[PDB]
């Protein structure tokens, strides 16, 4: 054989995730899609409760 | 006068019936071990067709309690009397209104029905711990016509006791 030319090793092979967000469906996120609606409608019942 | 009086028996009426919808069927939707329906009484799947009654409250005292409150649906069945009380005293008061005060304690109860009925959908979202069912869209409907028939309710009320003042002076 004669010298190596181009050494070489093992490495790993991942999926490589990018950049994947999205907008305003990220802004709901931390609490969650349906709390909201709830505090929504003890808003207005509460508004009720004061007119 | 008597137009915004029909309007609210009329809104009254079609917040019963999707009160009564809501307490029949298809409340909620959850993805069993294929999707199936629940109407907080019995589960319906997508074998595909055979229902029972998958309301099986057992398997700190606050759990036993909220666990309690989440069988039976003591809170909505309860609500939808009220509102049928409320509906009923409102169509006594709507013919031969006598006293002019039993309209006043007939949308207090109808409000405080209304906040019941609230607080059974707070009970039912959280005994829930997938997508949702389409008669809760149509109790929270029901919900926000109740509402404005309060406040319908409340305005007229507030107009017949201006009329009263004015009339007694």
């Amino acid at each position: 054989f004669s010298k190596p030319f181009m050494s070489l090793g093992i490495s790993i092979m991942i999926k490589k995730p990018q950049k994947s967000k999205p907008g305003v469906f990220s802004f709901l996120d931390p609490l969650a899609y349906e709390i909201w609606m709830c505090i929504v409608f003890a808003y207005i019942g509460v508004s009720v409760v004061l007119f | 006068r008597g137009v915004q009086m029909l309007l609210t028996t009329v809104g009254a009426f079609a917040a019963f019936s999707l009160m009564t919808i809501a307490v029949g069927t298809d409340y909620w939707l959850y993805s069993r071990g294929v999707m199936t329906h629940s109407g907080l009484w019995r589960t319906c799947c997508l074998f595909k067709g055979l229902c029972k009654q998958i309301d099986h409250f057992p398997e700190d005292t606050a759990e036993y309690f909220l666990r309690a409150v989440r069988a039976s649906s003591i809170f909505p069945i309860l609500s939808v009397i009220l509102l049928f009380m409320g509906g009923l005293c409102i169509a006594a008061s709507e013919f031969y209104k006598t006293r002019h005060n039993i309209i006043l304690s007939a949308g207090i109860f109808f409000v405080s029905a209304g906040l019941s009925n609230i607080i059974g959908i707070i009970v039912y979202i959280s005994a829930n711990a997938y997508s949702y069912g389409w008669s809760f869209y149509f109790g929270a409907l029901s919900f926000i016509i109740a509402e404005m028939v309060g406040v319908l309710a409340v305005h007229m009320f507030i107009d017949r006791h201006k009329q009263l003042r004015a009339t007694a002076r």
